[PDB]
């Protein structure tokens, strides 16, 4: 399946934590990856051969920024792929890829924001996670913050990731509280909040821009792992989490039955689909990624192993493991991410290394 | 638990 083609290290030598392909490429360019770590995110064309071609980098002008996360979108006039970034200072880049200019930042969570994400459906609905306790819902067309996910209800300690669904009607979240909780984004009031931010534009009124305040989840859950909640992602109407205990676990809202979009915020139950275990993973902040059509999962653990599993079976708990290891990989891998084909993966790691895998 | 190992 995957072999191991190439590997390189960044003059650094801080932690990659994050890795993103850019799935907006056009048709007929190179496959191109984006790695975030220590102050700069560099970016990366794949060619034939395993060739992992330098491109350029975005260098923060503070020494202390470290920057932990990134994600891709396009201009959604231009089409042109952005990539915002973000890390311990707080601040959101939004970043041409071509020149490496930032166009624009965005400040609120002052305190580190751990991910960022973007709507699936509208390239400018841009989610952040911060280690304030809140996650923000910003438009970067109109440069506004729609709403802030946050109160004594919502997280009590960092959030680490969140997710929409397909739809982008939801988002789930976790983090260091050891909880999962769901927030709606297509209530009446936040469907006219996102409509506001458009018709937005501070040189034609007088208003500020109102945020939203969510102050209530519409579900939470404790009951699935015991420890620092660092990775979620929907798997339909199910939810893929793991913390740092070795397994990512497949479970949903509610009892069996039990339809994702008729869960009240009282809602006591969770039910647990499988779970799959891996080892040396002990360490938080270790994110799965999965391939476009969520076929796929793969992570990384702490000592430099892949582990990839194929969800395309009939129940979750049926997952086929495959692990890929190389004689040289042995720093700890933050993160992986699939091309948009599918034919490479790319994985990151503690002393700034990056490794090549091709099907 | 920590971030980094040690």
């Amino acid at each position: 399946s995957f072999k191991c083609v190439n590997s390189l290290k960044e003059d650094h030598n801080q932690p990659l934590f994050g890795v993103q392909f850019n799935w907006h490429s056009k048709e007929g360019d190179p496959l191109v990856f984006a790695t975030v770590g220590s102050n700069r995110v560099t970016l990366y064309e794949c060619h034939s051969q395993g060739e992992i071609r330098l491109l350029q980098s975005y260098v923060d002008a503070d020494a202390d920024e470290n920057f932990y996360t990134c994600a891709w979108t396009y201009d959604s006039n231009t089409s042109h792929p952005l990539l915002a970034v973000a890390g311990s200072r707080g601040i959101i880049r939004i970043i041409n890829p071509i020149t490496m200019q930032c166009i624009k930042h965005y400040v609120g969570h002052g305190n580190a924001i751990n991910e960022l994400k973007f709507h699936p459906r509208d390239p400018n609905l841009l989610l952040s996670v911060s280690k304030d306790h809140a996650l923000r819902l910003w438009n970067i067309q109109t440069d506004t913050l729609v709403a802030i996910f946050g109160g004594v209800e919502g997280h009590r300690d960092e959030v680490l990731s969140a997710d929409y669904d397909l739809l982008g009607e939801k988002i789930m979240s976790c983090g260091m509280d050891h909880s999962l909780k769901l927030w709606r984004i297509n209530s009446k009031r936040m469907m006219n909040a996102i409509k506001e931010s458009y018709d937005y534009n501070p040189n034609k009124t007088n208003r500020p821009f109102i945020s939203q305040k969510i102050h209530f989840p519409d579900f939470s859950t404790r009951d699935i792992h015991r420890n620092y909640v660092d990775c979620v992602r929907w798997l339909g109407d199910l939810i893929l989490s793991k913390s740092c205990e070795n397994a990512i676990v497949c479970w949903k809202p509610g009892k069996m039955e039990d339809d994702i979009d008729k869960i009240k915020p009282s809602e006591s139950n969770v039910t647990i689909l499988g779970r799959f275990d891996y080892s040396q993973c002990d360490i938080w902040y270790m994110r799965f990624s999965m391939d476009f059509w969520q076929k796929m999962l793969a992570l990384g653990n702490q000592v430099g192993k892949l582990y990839v599993w194929d969800l395309e079976v009939e129940d979750p708990h049926k997952a086929k493991c495959t692990t890929l290891t190389h004689h040289k990989c042995g720093a700890a891998i933050r993160q992986t991410s699939f091309s948009r084909d599918s034919s490479i993966l790319i994985a990151v790691c503690d002393d700034a290394s990056i490794w090549r895998w091709d099907r | 638990h920590r971030k980094v190992l040690r």
